[PDB]
């Protein structure tokens, strides 16, 4: 039924202007009582309300940011937009849009999944993908482990699936670590039956949107 | 405004029971001095205890005293409506002021 | 401008337990506090608003209470799906403000890790760097130590690790640790070994390989 989804730039340079889009189904901002807000979360920190807008164009803005923000909707009331002028690194956060659960009061009955925005001067860099091959020293109790090392990318995030989503069970994709080089690295693993390693194919599907880098890497016994 | 929220909440409570049982008031422009206008239009409803708290709550937002039995006009372009319709209209205007801040 | 504190920010409990979470405002917010449930790979879910009003379709084992400055969310007879991050939000006053959340995690019995060690790939070595990875799979509790040795030399400061969130199936954690060397250093040594200590293990477990084999 009701869904919301944020779309954004992925990464931008300081002093730039962040433009965010919220698309949604299951309601319109032309129906009475409908409205949408923008909330953000810097990593390891708490949520912060930014701005919201109602079906009749009444808008509110967080006074700490008031001047940098502009919120809007289209005439078809099917999308909502936030602009943040003059971004700096303090604007690096996950950005959520969310629907107001009331016709006057400000709590949120439905939220989007959120989109990461990194504000940095550093260049975008796509990862290298290396196999974590199954062996004997990754094999115990009829189970072997294998995976993919996704190395040396910027900014976050990367997604990793296994056999285009055919493998659900046993997958662990770890949080990225920021390496001393200023680049991220992550591991994704899957544990699988040892006896089928000769007759099953394992492919990690890696995607780094900021660099437009997609890689499907086969992981096989050996080397 | 806590006061504003309380009033909205009281209107929501009282119009959720047909408010003032076959009493009619004149409409007004509520976009201009809303609170006093609403009190002026509601102050003369005479046998409805359900509206008393509302009347008191509205007096808190008007910067002059609103007395019963006063002359306004002969309400030529105006129109008689049920108290409930009036109050539900008032509620919409109040919610917008709340939403506006 | 109201500051919202949730303390403590971490709780562990076993299913079926009844627990309470606290939320505190820096000044009165009448009764206008909302509670939301946060889960990895899910959208945030509104549970309660106006202090105590249960959102439609939320089970009645969620109960919100409080007024003024001190608020509680009580979750009675915790189900497995009830373990999550819970945050509050005052909606009394502009600007609207959120608490920093409390992570509610399942207590369960100790489970020992299954440990796997991976050599760097030939592909990687072509670029001049070697990552050696140690995996600890599906253990509980979170606390674990990995010790890296290369030809019995204890490696210190040249590894990084990260840990998954509690698994939705067995409540365990997993850990990945990456040792970084130059290809040149990698090819100077034979025995790469990852030694793991964990409450679930009577004695440390070591997985090793010999560069070559």
């Amino acid at each position: 039924q009701v869904t919301l989804k944020e779309s954004g730039p992925g990464i931008l340079q300081p002093s730039q202007t962040l433009s965010l889009t919220c698309s949604f189904s299951g309601f319109s901002l032309s129906t009475y009582g409908m409205g949408v807000g923008w909330i953000r979360q810097p990593s390891g920190k708490g949520l912060e309300w930014l701005a919201h807008i109602w079906w009749d164009d009444v808008k509110r803005y967080n006074p700490a940011l008031k001047s940098r923000l502009t919120i809007s909707k289209d005439t078809s009331g099917s999308q909502v937009f936030l602009k943040i002028a003059s971004v700096d690194t303090s604007d690096t956060a996950t950005y959520y849009c969310a629907r107001m659960g009331s016709d006057y009061d400000v709590w949120f009955d439905y939220w989007g999944q959120g989109t990461l925005v990194t504000v940095s001067a550093a260049s975008t860099k796509g990862p290298s993908v290396f196999p974590l091959a199954p062996s004997s020293k990754s094999t115990s109790g009829g189970t072997a482990a294998l995976g993919c090392l996704v190395k040396d990318y910027f900014p976050e995030p990367v997604t990793v699936s296994w056999n285009s989503g055919a493998l659900t069970s046993g997958v662990h994709t770890f949080p990225a670590v920021l390496q001393s080089s200023g680049l991220y690295s992550l591991s994704s693993v899957v544990t699988v039956p040892s006896s089928s390693l000769g007759t099953q194919t394992y492919i990690c599907n890696v995607n780094h949107k900021p660099s437009n880098t997609k890689v499907d890497k086969k992981v096989e016994p050996k080397s | 405004s806590t006061a504003l929220r309380e009033l909205i909440e009281e209107l929501v409570n009282i119009t959720q029971a047909p408010l003032c049982n076959g009493s009619m008031v004149w409409s007004i422009n509520l976009t201009a001095g809303m609170y006093c206008a609403a009190l002026e239009s509601l102050i003369n409803v005479s046998g409805c205890s359900a509206i008393e708290k509302t009347q008191r709550m509205l007096s808190g937002f008007c910067p002059h005293k609103v007395s019963a039995g006063q002359f306004s006009s002969l309400h030529v372009r105006d129109t008689k409506i049920e108290v409930a319709q009036f109050v539900k209209d008032l509620l919409l205007h109040l919610k917008k002021l709340f939403r506006e801040g | 401008d109201v500051q919202i504190t949730q303390s403590p920010s971490y709780l562990a409990a076993s299913p079926g337990e009844t627990i309470t979470l606290n939320c505190r405002a820096s000044k009165s917010i009448s009764k206008y506090l909302a509670w939301y449930q946060e889960k990895p790979g899910k959208t945030n879910k509104l549970l309660i608003y106006s202090g105590s009003t249960l959102q439609s379709g939320i089970p009645s084992r969620f109960s919100g209470s409080g007024s003024g400055t001190d608020f509680t969310l009580t979750i009675s007879s915790l189900e497995p799906e009830d373990f999550a991050m819970y945050f509050c939000q005052q909606h009394n006053e502009y600007p609207y403000t959120f608490g920093g959340g409390t992570k509610l995690e399942i207590k369960r019995t100790v489970a020992a890790p299954s440990v796997f060690i991976f050599p760097p790939s030939d592909e990687q070595l072509k670029s001049g760097t070697a990552s050696v990875v140690c995996l600890l799979n599906n253990f509980y509790p979170r606390e674990a130590k990995v010790q890296w040795k290369v030809d019995n030399a204890l490696q210190s400061g040249n590894s990084q690790e990260s840990v998954t969130e509690q698994d939705s199936k067995d409540s365990t954690y997993s850990l990945s640790s990456t040792l970084t060397l130059s290809k040149a250093d990698y090819e100077k040594h034979k025995v790469y070994a990852c030694e793991v200590t964990h409450q679930g293990l009577s004695s440390p477990v070591t997985k090793s390989f010999n560069r070559g084999e």
